[PDB]
RNA sequence: ACGGGGAAUCAGGGUUCGAUUCCGGAGAGGGAGCCUGAGAAACGGCUACCACAUCCAAGGAAGGCAGCAGGCGCGCAAAUUACCCACUCCCGACCCGGGGAGGUAGUGACGAAAAAUAACAAUACAGGACUCUUUCGAGGCCCUGUAAUUGGAAUGAGUCCACUUUAAAUCCUUUAACGAGGAUCCAUUGGAGGGCAAGUCUGGUGCCAGCAGCCGCGGUAAUUCCAGCUCCAAUAGCGUAUAUUAAAGUUGCUGCAGUUAAAAAGCUCGUAGUUGGAUCUCUCUCGGCCGAAGCGUUUACUUUGAAAAAA
RNA sequence: CGCAAGACGGACCAGAGCGAAAGCAUUUGCCAAGAAUGUUUUCAUUAAUCAAGAACGAAAGUCGGAGGUUCGAAGACGAUCAGAUACCGUCGUAGUUCCGACCAUAAACGAUGCCGACCGGCGAUGCGGCGGCGUUAUUCCCAUGACCCGCCGGGCAGCUGGAAACCAAAGUCUUUGGGUUCCGGGGGGAGUAUGGUUGCAAAGCUGAAACUUAAAGGAAUUGACGGAAGGGCACCACC
């Protein structure tokens, strides 16, 4: 959970963007 | 969007109203939408009056006065500062200046 | 102009009980206008009312409670058969436990719990809840 | 293009294409 | 407001009758104009010859060459571009023979980035590019 | 509103609840007959007859005395005019303003406004035809407009 | 555009489709005219034209598959020149003959139904499971499987037997002989950034090749291309392309919107159209509760009653 | 000091009035019309909206006839700027004025169809009517006009459900149906082509498609910028 915090909250909005904030709770 | 209610004039309940020429550049602008002046100023400035007094044949001869009605296009009041802009709130606001 | 005199009823029955006032003036008068207020009365939903005689098309006041969600005319008055009757509820009412559809029928002016007993269809006035 | 400039070329465009035909 | 009226209907079903022609779908479905224009002639797919081979540039935000190939349909003798889909499949296709083509299923639309390109090849002489790109089959001597 | 206007006004009669005869009158029914019938032989429509009735005599409603209406009175003893008095006014504004525009050719707004009083004319001409007080075959028409007032 | 019965969602309302086996109609290459007959403007009848076309000794003669099969052609697009009157029925002078009507096999993913590709270890393990006395310790009391050391039992896919089946018959069904441990008797199709389920693992490529319905990936540390591994979705089925339905309350009757997003006619008269205020509770016959007989002012209505093919 | 022409109707002039809208401002007279109010008058459903049809419709423009005062498309010159043949200045022809005939279009706008109900409050204002203490004006017996305080009806406004800006209507809408007319269906192509029709002409009305595109657009937030305003500041700014 913290891992993709960190992974969404380093580029909001980049290539790795909506994957994050789909694992996040989806 | 609608800036103005009144769509910055004061026509309502009526078609058309005759225009007028702006002092400045003689443009024409509405009547109502144009923004009117009435400068009674004396003939003489304040700085001019004791030399003309003094230099008076009548005693108590109270100098004459210069009225003027000015008509400004809103272009022309707003370039010689008589309007400014205010905000969306003071917008509203149609009490004339205290001075 | 003023037609259909029971839609201006019952839009300022609406209208006046939205606005929690205890007591609302109608007119004209009508004969399906006091069939209709009958049949709001008796499931308890507008309380009594007072025809007000004057000589030309009279008035109603009307008590209200604050029991009416909503009453409302059908415009126009389409016919509702009986197999029919069963999908317009399912249009109008907020569930199959209360609200009421008003149809006027060949036995009279009534809720269409009444038309279904009597087994008549009709054209719809209204409903209310 | 402001579309009253634009109107008007398409009006001289018509004048031209009317002439043109006969 | 609408009319509401209980001999209101032919009022009714004329105006809708009316406003259904300002529908983008319903006009291109029954006036006609758009059956005609379209190069199958209402098919899903269509066989043609290779015209030649031929690279379009992609639209601007991303740049790659993709290999269409020019071909005639035999039904109505129209001109088409078809988008060879994988890589290397232009290679299984030559010059002048028959190739199946269907849409690129956005219905006449051009498809991704490809401008004006609407179909791509499905078969190439007589045996699918799926089958030569996943090596199942090879190209008839 | 107003047929052929912009304004909605409110300004109308407000007859009382009672019917019945008032204490002040004691013209009996026939006398106010008689009343009507010497007004109506003065040259006076059915408006003029229960205004002066209403202010000099005293009348609340000549319907309310009588029982019937005053057009209705003058027509049971034959008195009545040929045409409606409302229809035979609007055809006497018609008229008028048609001679208006023959020498006011200039005037658009008296065109305009004629063309109002006929359609007000049609609609109340259809109407009479509807009901009988008017022959069928009776049309309003320019050239003949003078010849009915 | 042959029409209908009817077919594809079920919120309700609806929107499309109906060449297609049932009922009507129409036609037999395009027109036209006829003979016979109860019945035809018949074409597996004729006559003559128009277009195609077949033999010829060049004098003439013979034609009509939108019947059944088959060819050619067209196209994205559709079956073998199979056997039979045994069933259904039809025709005939007929209990007996005939029927490409029709039946029965042949042709694979039109599509629909059911339904295999496996069910059970000593073994060490990551575990846990009723008061576990110990992190160093009963774990076929309960269950998943990394498995180059395993075992018996079950069975049909298949090939054959008995000719049940059927008008000889291949078909399911039945009985039997073989038929499984990489049960090699080996399941595929499409994907793994979001929508949308499932890897920022490895290697290659370096805005190229390509992917991508859309947004977007690729310009040497690509979650997206090309492959390997792994994984998820459906599963004997999955992808794709057009058409179409729901989604679409983006056609709005239910049920849209029109100040500024697309939109109210410049304005007002106006006929058709649509809409329209209150108001009405020995007339009549067999036996001192009966068929007949109704102009109640005709209706729209509601709710019964016959009539609305079958599938 | 006069004289002559045309044009125009300042100040009074207002979120005031009238008109269907366009539009309408010097006095007086004539002609015809109109709303609102008052009405214990009359008719007694005669009504609302409108395909077709019809009246009117700023400016510009067209065709005839008067007059060219001003302004002034076009045009001719005169001016720092790289370049006006643009903005500026001097002239200046059609037009601008009136009379007939056309034209029928405007950001013709309240970017809000019309008719009918219901739905808060307030203070004004225009017209009519009603009621009332008082102050003013026509001889000392009154109304009435001008004020003052209220009331009622109609009117242009003002103040204090939506995406929101905002709107007492753009409210009474998933609790969806008062009546009716016109009208919209992603952005372009395009109000274009063509056909019809109207017109002397300009052009008006009605009006596509192929094709192309994943946005265009609305309201508002934050920033940045503004040869935008207000207030401050700096010898890396000036004086």
């Amino acid at each position: 959970f913290s891992e993709w915090i960190d992974d969404l909250e380093a580029d909001p909005k980049g290539k790795f963007a909506q994957n994050l904030l789909k694992k996040l709770t989806g | 969007t609608k800036k103005r209610r009144n769509n910055g004039r004061a026509k309502k309940g009526r078609g058309h109203v005759q225009p007028i020429r702006c002092t400045n550049c003689a443009r024409c602008v509405p009547k109502d939408k144009a923004i009117k002046k009435f400068v009674i100023r004396n003939i003489v400035e304040a700085a001019a009056v004791r030399d003309i007094s003094e230099a008076s044949v009548f005693d108590a001869y109270v100098l004459p006065k210069l009225y003027v009605k000015l008509h400004y296009c809103v272009s022309c009041v707003i370039h010689s500062k008589v309007v400014r802009n205010r905000s969306r709130e003071a917008r509203k606001d149609r009490t004339p200046p205290p001075r | 102009v003023r037609m259909n005199v029971l839609a201006d009823a019952l839009k300022s029955i609406n209208n006046a009980e939205k606005r929690g006032k205890r007591q609302v003036l109608i007119r004209p008068c009508s004969k399906v206008i006091v069939r209709f207020l009958t049949v709001m009365m008796k499931h308890g939903y507008i309380g009594e009312f007072e025809i007000i005689d004057d000589h030309r098309a009279g008035k109603i006041v009307v008590n209200l409670t604050g029991r009416l969600n909503k009453c409302g005319v059908i415009s126009p008055r389409f016919d509702v058969q009986l197999k029919d009757l069963e999908k317009w509820q399912n249009n109008l009412l907020p569930s199959r436990q209360f609200g009421f559809i008003v149809l006027t029928t060949s036995a009279g002016i009534m809720d269409h719990e009444e038309a279904r007993r009597k087994h008549t269809g009709g054209k719809i006035l209204g409903f209310f809840f | 293009m402001r579309a009253k400039w634009r109107k008007k070329r398409m009006r001289r465009l018509k004048r031209k294409r009317r002439k043109m035909r006969q | 407001g609408k009319c509401r009226g209980l001999r209101t209907a032919r009022k009714l079903r004329s105006h809708r009758r009316d406003q259904k022609w300002h529908d983008k779908q319903y006009k291109k479905a029954h006036l006609g104009t758009a059956l005609k224009a379209n190069p199958f002639g209402g098919a899903s797919h269509a066989k043609g010859i290779v015209l030649e081979k031929v690279g379009v540039e992609a639209k601007q935000p991303n740049s790659a060459i993709r290999k269409c190939v020019r071909v005639q349909l035999i039904k109505n003798g129209k001109k088409i571009t078809a988008f060879v889909p994988n890589d290397g499949c232009l290679n299984f296709i030559e010059e002048n023979d028959e190739v199946l083509v269907a849409g690129f299923g956005r219905k006449g639309h051009a498809v991704g980035d490809i401008p004006g390109v609407r179909f791509k090849v499905v078969k190439v002489a007589n045996v699918s590019l799926l089958a030569l790109y996943k090596g199942k089959k090879e190209r008839p001597r | 509103g107003r047929m052929h206007a912009p304004g909605k006004g409110l300004s109308q009669s407000a007859l009382p609840y009672r019917r019945s005869v008032p204490t002040w009158l004691k013209l009996t029914s026939d006398d106010v007959k008689e009343q009507i019938y010497k007004l109506a032989k003065k040259g006076l429509t059915p408006s003029q007859i229960g205004v002066i009735l209403r202010d000099s005599h005293g009348v609340a409603q000549v319907r309310f005395v009588t029982g019937n209406k005053i057009l209705r009175i003058l027509k049971s003893k034959g008195l009545a005019p040929d045409l409606p008095e409302d229809l035979y006014h609007l055809i006497k504004k018609a008229v008028a303003v048609r001679k208006h525009l023959e020498r006011n050719r200039k005037d658009k707004d008296a065109k305009f406004r004629l063309i109002l009083i006929e359609s007000r004319i049609h609609r109340l001409a259809r109407y009479y035809k509807t009901k009988r007080v008017l022959p069928p075959n009776w049309k309003y028409e320019s050239s003949t407009a003078s010849a009915l007032v």
